[PDB]
């Protein structure tokens, strides 16, 4: 499609990153997302799907890399994604990433309710320091 | 709103003789001396 | 190229407002930066006096002190800030004898009439710049002639329901036995209808922090209601709590050209029927207008979204300008089609163009029926308005509402047409 010389459709671009997320290829997924920004598209909506796919395929560590990098950019994730991403990290004992994600959510305009703090406490209660 | 947590514990307590030796690791002192009067050593 | 050689010396419907309009506010610590108030046959409006070069953050446009506003809590108890009602005044009993959730407009109307009676209140001066009973576009003032022409049984029933509620409230609280201080507020039933119309069409609910207290207030901010409505506003309302100043701020990083109108969104997302019920106006570019549709036929909205450069989640549907290049067709009207049209979508399942082509005409086969349901056409109504020269403004709005709805049906007919052929490429 690039060799022919026309701009790929966003649906094609969205399908590409979703396929990469299904196989957990983080490097391929981020490279395609960079192309969309270079193609001047809405990277945020595709960025949500890639993060969800990595969580769906249990590639949580790679999902943290993708989610945080988008989080530092300034784009705001959906409410479900914040709840999903934080809960998975706390279930996996990833409070370091969960707390960092929670801080990004606070800067994104959403405040941590009781649910988000409960996830964090599930890990802090096992650190041995009350 | 998540407070920027900063936990800094500052404990004090009696020190075991082993940890006293750990401070001097060998730092045994036996001569009750100081700078020499003439050589200033 | 010298200034002496250069000899510099449209929009006739808009004239500069009375200088006293800004002056009476300017003396009360009201500052408008880079904007000016213009008035016309439609009404007032704020238009930029110069090009607003975008900055890192939002730019201050207007400032309104708290003492110039009329504010009442949305939730019981009813406490008025910049307190104007004296303790023991009989007008509080009228206000306190209202529905806690349905009579928000009535409680503001009582304060609005009370403020006009007060000699020291600022709104007794600002009330002269409010539209009269005939000039106001609220449907609450419309009669059956305009309501019948509105051609909306649901909307007409709601409007006539409100008229009974407002009129009966005046009858109960403005009988012959009221004190003169209450009777003079509403000498006739008609004036109270106008008071409620102003309250409905100019209330601005907002969560404001006054001192240490945070609450929701049905506010009556002056000079800020004059901002017109647009679902893609160029400015928003921000409450500054330290000095009790309501700031009108243009969106950050957005340039405003000379003469461009400053607009805010009265409601986040609503249909034209809601706007007519509340504010008595409609917009053909509403991205929230719906239309009943059979669920048998549906299309792939992802293809529909992309062909018009619409991106984001349905809660944040928007169009990209530079990607489309010019695309004069796409507007906020077609965005509503992306929601109200029956659609289907899988993970990545591509659609069948022939099946959609089999359905696009079938979809458009239904679309011609609703236009046939209304006896008049979209161009017939607007042609009538140009020919019309003596009628109530609510009649024009009722014409506009059905015209906008008909165009909304007309817009999607063209939208499906261009979508169908563009699907091949
Ligand atoms: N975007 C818009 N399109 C058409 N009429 C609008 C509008 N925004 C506001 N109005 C008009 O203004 C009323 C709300 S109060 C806004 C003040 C008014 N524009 C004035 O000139 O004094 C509506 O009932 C409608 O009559």
């Amino acid at each position: 499609e690039l060799g022919a010389g026309q701009r790929p459709l966003p649906e094609t671009m969205i399908a590409l990153v979703r396929l990469s997320g299904s196989k957990g290829n983080a490097q391929r997924g981020l490279e395609l997302l960079a192309a969309m920004e270079k193609l001047n598209y809405d990277i945020r909506q595709a960025w949500l799907i890639l993060v969800e796919e990595l969580v769906r395929t249990n590639h949580l560590e790679e999902a943290n890399k993708v989610f945080l990098k988008g989080a530092r950019g300034g784009m705001r994730a959906t409410d479900q994604l914040y709840d999903l991403m934080i809960e998975e990290d706390c279930k996996a004992g990833d409070h370091s990433n969960a707390l960092d994600i929670s801080y990004e959510m606070e800067a994104a305009g959403r405040f941590a309710t009781t649910f988000h703090f409960n996830c964090l406490l599930s890990v802090q209660a096992t650190c041995g320091i009350p | 709103m998540i407070d920027r947590y900063k936990h800094q514990q500052l404990r004090i307590g009696l020190v075991s003789p082993q940890q006293i030796s750990a401070w001097a690791t060998v730092g045994e002192v036996t001569k009750p001396y100081t700078f020499h009067y003439k050589t200033n050593k | 190229p010298f200034p002496l050689f250069q000899s510099p010396a449209s929009s006739s419907e808009l004239e500069s407002a009375d200088p006293d309009f800004y002056k009476i506010g300017y003396v009360r610590r009201v500052r408008a930066y880079g904007v000016e108030f213009k008035e016309g046959p439609d009404g007032f409006g704020i238009y930029a006096s110069k090009d607003i070069e975008p900055r890192r953050r939002a730019r201050v446009i207007m400032e309104i002190p708290h003492e110039l506003m009329i504010t009442i809590r949305q939730k019981h108890p009813w406490m008025f800030f910049p307190d104007i009602v004296p303790i023991g005044h009989p007008i509080f009993d009228i206000i306190n004898s209202t529905d806690p959730e349905r009579d928000w407009d009535l409680r503001l109307a009582c304060l609005l009439l009370f403020s006009f009676d007060r000699e020291d209140h600022f709104w007794r001066l600002y009330g002269d710049f409010l539209p009269a009973a005939d000039e106001c576009s609220s449907l609450l003032l419309a009669t059956e002639e305009d309501l019948a022409e509105l051609q909306d049984p649901q909307l007409v029933s709601t409007i006539r329901q409100q008229q009974k509620r407002v009129l009966e409230f005046w009858e109960k609280n403005w009988h012959s036995g009221v004190p003169l201080k209450i009777k003079r507020l509403a000498e006739d039933a008609e004036r109270f209808i106008w008071a409620v119309s102003i309250a409905q069409t100019r209330c601005i609910s907002m969560k404001t922090r006054i001192g240490a207290l945070v609450q929701d207030l049905n506010m009556m901010i002056p000079y800020a209601d004059m901002l017109n409505h647009s679902f893609e506003p160029n400015c928003f309302l921000h409450w500054r709590p330290k000095d009790r100043i309501l700031e009108v701020m243009s969106n950050a990083g957005q340039a405003i050209k000379k003469g461009e109108e400053m607009t805010i969104n009265y409601m986040p997302g609503q249909k034209n029927n809601m706007l007519m019920e509340r504010y008595g106006f409609s917009t053909p570019v509403n991205p929230w207008d719906a239309i009943p549709f059979s669920g048998d036929s549906r299309i792939h909205l992802n293809s529909f979204l992309s062909v018009f450069n619409i991106f984001g989640l349905p809660e944040e549907y928007y169009h990209d300008s530079e990607l489309s290049g010019d695309d004069s067709f796409v507007d906020g009207a077609v965005i509503a089609a992306a929601r109200t049209l029956p659609t289907w979508s899988d993970i990545d399942l591509p659609p069948i163009p022939s099946a959609e082509r089999k359905a696009v005409k079938e979809l458009q086969d239904e679309c011609r029926k609703m236009l046939a349901e209304y006896p008049t056409t979209s161009e017939q109504d607007q042609k009538l308005l140009d020919s019309l020269s003596e009628a109530r403004t609510t009649f024009a709005t009722a014409v506009k509402y059905r015209m906008h709805r008909k165009m909304f049906i007309g817009k999607i007919i063209k939208a499906l047409d261009i979508y169908q052929e563009r699907l091949l490429f």
